[PDB]
């Protein structure tokens, strides 16, 4: 919802920020993400 | 749960105290004056944090969310400055006076 | 580009006075470099008095906002069309100005012992357009309204015509106003034939409404009453004729006189200093 | 018998700098020299989340992917000085006077 | 001072002046602060007006919140919490009662019309728009 | 003399109004002095400032072309009166209160002074998108239903030129207006802002008459007070004041029979109706190029003056 997903060369930070996380992102701290479950998951196609 | 107010003159939806304070609190309204029981009557404050607990979090400080007093005054005036008058204020966050 | 005036003449209680009028306007005679004593505004022209000289010369030479005052020389500038500049309001009757009004120059009617400087430098009024208006509607009813009482005092009540045009109201600012009870007749006042300017217009005019709805519609007969529009029809051509050249001249240059005349326009007024960005227009 | 002046002082305005105070610590800075140019910025965050494997009988999480993005802000301060322009007439010359 | 067949539940609201501690995480954001720019804005005869310009540009680099902000000591009270009740004639001064010798009555009995020099904010007003200090205004 | 021969070789050479060209492909020293105009804004250091010219007195020049600089105007809001997503060249209307020491003013988009007109009786989808509570803005003016009736609205509402800067405040909002001269955009980097008026209160009178080109066509206001409530419709002419006064009254004189005939003048203050004042000055050959405004679902057709300069009047009545 206002969010790009391509197949961006993703830098590895080694932060812990998986800690609450789907339940954050239910309650709406994020103002535009996407959840990609299943098949949705894939760095996508250029 | 065993008594649904204590007391209906002003908890009913068109009781004496939504007579006399559920108003729509406007910037340019002609008292001006601030009334403490308005963040309790409102209906339209009473559904404003509806919204889910993390984007209730993030209103209360980004801004002063609701219903603030003008300090250092001699009577209290709701703000509409709000330049230089920072407060937080837990009374609209949870909706109950001590 | 060069703006300033040097004009060349002062004793310590006349430095002072002349401080306390240093950010105020006042009408220059020529748009020259170094000019005399005489050349400041209002000391040849309003020392009888009458408003239609003092608002030929105000719209008629030009005009200075001074700056500082020495003990020999006034070094002031001249306010041209082109630039914008700073104004303050330091005068007698004092009236709020606000953000993004025209400003009006209008030559003093309360008083020559107001707005003076004795050494005579007469400032003139710089006061707002709709309190201009009003206050002038409001001198010149008066003088109407004692001119009848001094010809007959049982038209009108004289109590009755000092509570509506003692008081100004614009804004919610009240002002009262200092006003002539003693007038003296056969004019030799402020306001004397301007008031008797007006009464020759309103003579003059029913005489002349009707000839032009007689000269050339419907909706233009219905307003007035039938009384007025069906009057004589009948008077002498040459009379008629010069009732008509004095009508339309005592028309033209009395409305061009309701026009408040040199007129500024502020932008930004600010009451914590008293000065507003104003430019000529 | 005269009038003695003892001094005639001023305070020094110590410069403050943003990276020079300890507040720079909770941020990291950037001297971006065209920021005007910029309508809209953007960072892009991919967590990828793991999953226990379950031996009861329950509807399984298969390979879940987050792609939060967070759009920057952007402030804008700006004071107003004033300088004469007698301060500046005589600044645009040159003088041959002590 | 005898009881009527009601009774009131009066509420008020307190300042409390306090002195928070803000904690913020170390590289929590990362800023793009730009360049300063001058403009001039007013050029007057008199005196010109420069506005000088700057801009930033923050971006939080968390997902979580990376900041707090607790009091830590109350510095002072500044309401007196007493009995300062509003009065509904400054508050609607349009309604009024059938015959106006009971109007003015029952504003002379109550402290009906005490004050009326501010009816909006303070600040908002220009300069030259009680000896305590802010009263909490009670709400039957 | 010498001294004064230094003095005057400063104040001597003017502007460059001609200038013989040889090629235009060379783009030589000379052309490019012509051509440069010294800029309002500059890096904040003493070489951008020095070169841009900024401290110079009264003009810029690096060291009386036509060039005057605009005067703006700054206006404390109430943040709940005005939209922060209208545009940025609308001409705004600043409404004098009547409280004597009021530290916040009340100004007036065509939008937002179109609600004003409705309430007590496109346009009216988009002015009531805007503002979704017009009471906010009905409180603003104290009496309006009682100002309309005696025919006083126009002598309390001043044109304030159109909107260039709106800072985003959360309470109090503060808005930049050039209340006369070249309407020109304070930003960063300079672009032009356009004067967006809405089309259905846009009506030209150049086409409503359909060999003289004049220069310059002004833009017109006109507060007019007919039996629906008052109407806010922008003229564009490009005749003087002297000929737009009795040319107005040739476009309206049939709504003179029709305020005539629907209600009478019982009183005198009815007598006049409505009045019109010159909103500014803008280029005949260019002008009034027709754009869209988009909000969130609906967009109104928006006409887009280019080349605006606000020089804003005081109302002349229409009778």
């Amino acid at each position: 919802e206002g969010v790009e997903n391509r197949p961006f060369p993703y830098l590895t930070v080694d932060a812990d920020l998986l800690s609450n996380l789907r339940q954050s992102a239910a309650e709406g701290l994020f103002h535009s993400f996407d959840l990609l479950v299943g098949k949705d998951a894939r760095e996508a196609g250029i | 749960e065993y008594r649904s107010t204590v007391n209906p003159w002003a908890s009913q939806l068109g009781s004496l105290g939504d007579i006399m304070y559920n108003s729509s609190y406007r910037q340019t309204a002609v008292p001006g004056l601030y009334s403490p029981c308005r963040a309790f009557f409102n209906k339209e404050e009473l559904l404003r944090n509806n919204r889910g607990l993390y984007n209730m979090v993030n209103e209360y400080s980004q801004r002063l969310g609701g219903h603030p007093a003008t300090s250092n005054t001699e009577v209290q005036f709701v703000v509409i400055a709000g330049t230089d008058v920072f407060l937080e204020q837990p009374c609209s966050f949870l909706q109950e006076a001590f | 580009m060069d703006l300033k005036v040097v004009v060349s003449l002062l004793y310590t209680d006349e430095i002072a006075k002349m401080q306390q009028r240093i950010g105020c306007i006042l009408p220059l005679a020529s748009t020259h470099g170094t000019q005399n004593v005489q050349g400041l505004g209002l000391g040849q022209v309003y020392s009888v008095p009458d408003y239609v000289s003092m608002y030929n010369y105000l719209s008629d030479c030009t005009l200075a906002v001074l700056d500082e005052v020495s003990v020999d020389s006034l070094i002031l500038t001249k306010i041209v069309p082109g630039q914008t500049y700073a104004i303050k309001n330091k005068y007698q009757p004092f009236f709020q100005w606000h953000g993004t009004g025209s400003l009006s120059v209008m030559p003093p009617v309360f008083g020559r012992e107001h707005a003076t400087v004795k050494l005579d430098i007469v400032f003139p009024m710089v006061l707002p357009t709709p309190i201009a208006e009003e206050v002038l509607q409001k001198i010149l009813l008066f003088n109407v309204y004692s001119r009848v009482v001094m010809q007959a005092p049982g038209n009108a009540d004289m109590l009755d015509v000092h509570m509506h045009l003692g008081s100004v109201s614009y804004l919610g600012h009240h002002y009262e106003l200092a006003l002539p009870e003693v007038p003296g007749p056969l004019g030799l006042a402020l306001l004397d034939n301007l008031s008797l300017y007006f009464c020759i217009m309103v003579t003059l005019l029913p005489r002349a409404s009707m000839r032009l709805v007689r000269g050339l519609n419907l909706f233009q007969e219905m307003v007035p009453d039938e009384i007025a529009r069906i009057d004589l029809d009948d008077l002498s051509v040459a009379d008629d004729l010069s009732r008509m050249r004095v009508m339309m001249t005592y028309l033209q240059s009395l409305a061009s006189l309701f026009n408040l005349g040199p007129r500024l326009a502020t932008a930004a007024y600010s009451q914590e200093t008293l000065t507003a960005t104003c430019w000529l227009r | 018998k005269f009038e003695v002046l003892l001094g005639v002082y001023t305070n020094a305005i110590q410069y403050v700098r943003f990276l020079e105070t300890a507040l720079a610590v909770s941020c990291v800075n950037t001297e971006f020299k065209d920021l005007s140019r910029m309508t809209d910025g953007k960072i892009q965050f991919r967590i990828s989340v793991p999953t226990i494997a379950h031996g009861d009988g329950r509807r399984p999480s298969k390979q879940r992917t987050f792609i939060v993005v967070k759009n920057c802000h952007k402030h804008h301060i700006s004071t107003e000085m004033e300088l004469s322009m007698l301060d500046l007439e005589i600044l645009h010359s040159i003088p041959e006077t002590p | 001072k005898i009881h009527p067949g009601v009774a009131m539940t009066v509420v008020r609201t307190d300042e409390i002046l306090s002195e928070n501690i803000l904690f913020s995480s170390r590289a929590s954001t990362s800023m793009f602060i730009g360049t300063p720019n001058v403009s001039r804005r007013e050029a007057r005869v008199d005196a010109v007006t420069f506005e000088v310009h700057h801009e930033m540009a923050s971006i939080d680099t968390g997902l979580s919140y990376s900041s707090t902000m607790t009091p830590a000591r109350v510095a002072a009270i500044t309401t007196d919490m007493g009995i300062h009740t509003q009065d509904f004639f400054s508050v609607f001064p349009a309604e009024a009662f059938g015959n106006q010798q009971v109007n003015d009555y029952i504003k002379a009995k109550v402290g009906a019309q005490r004050n009326g020099t501010l009816l909006r904010d303070p600040r908002t007003y220009l300069a030259g728009m009680l000896c305590h200090g802010q009263q909490a205004t009670c709400e039957i | 003399r010498r001294r004064l021969q230094r003095r005057i070789a400063g104040l001597l050479p003017p502007p460059a109004r001609r200038l013989n060209i040889s090629r235009g492909s060379e783009f030589t020293r000379d052309v490019r002095g012509l051509v440069e105009e010294h800029a309002q804004a500059s890096s904040l250091s003493a070489a951008a400032v020095w070169r841009a010219g900024l401290l110079a007195p009264g003009e810029v020049a690096v060291a009386w072309s036509g060039w005057r600089p605009p005067v703006f105007g700054d206006f404390l809001i109430h943040a709940s009166s005005f939209n922060n997503a209208e545009a940025t060249g609308t001409p705004l209307f600043q409404f004098k209160q009547s409280d004597p020491f009021s530290g916040v003013d009340a100004v007036f988009t065509p939008l937002s002074l179109f609600i004003l007109m409705n309430h007590g009786r496109g346009l009216t989808r988009m002015a009531n998108l805007l503002y979704d509570s017009p009471a906010t803005l009905a409180d603003l003016v104290p009496d309006f239903g009682r100002l309309v009736a005696d025919r006083r609205f126009h002598n309390f509402i001043t044109p304030v030129g159109p909107l260039v800067e709106n800072i985003k405040s959360t309470y109090l909002n503060k808005i930049t207006t050039v209340v006369h001269g070249p309407v020109v955009s304070k930003a960063i980097p300079r672009s032009t802002v356009k004067v967006t008026v809405p089309q259905e209160a846009f009506v030209d009178l150049d086409a409503w008459l359909s060999q003289p080109c004049p220069a310059d066509a002004r833009l017109y206001v006109a507060l007019t007070y007919e039996e629906a409530g008052p109407r806010f419709t922008f003229f564009q002419s490009s005749r003087g004041h002297c000929q737009i006064m009795n040319i107005l009254r040739i476009y309206y004189s049939p709504s003179i029979m029709h305020r005539y005939a629907v209600v009478q003048p019982l009183h005198i203050e009815e007598l006049t109706f409505g009045a019109v004042a010159c909103l500014g000055t803008f280029s005949a050959t260019d002008g009034w190029r027709r754009s869209a405004f988009n909000y969130r679902g609906s967009s109104l057709p928006v006409v887009e003056i280019d080349s605006f300069y606000s020089n804003v009047s005081d109302w002349e009545v229409i009778l």
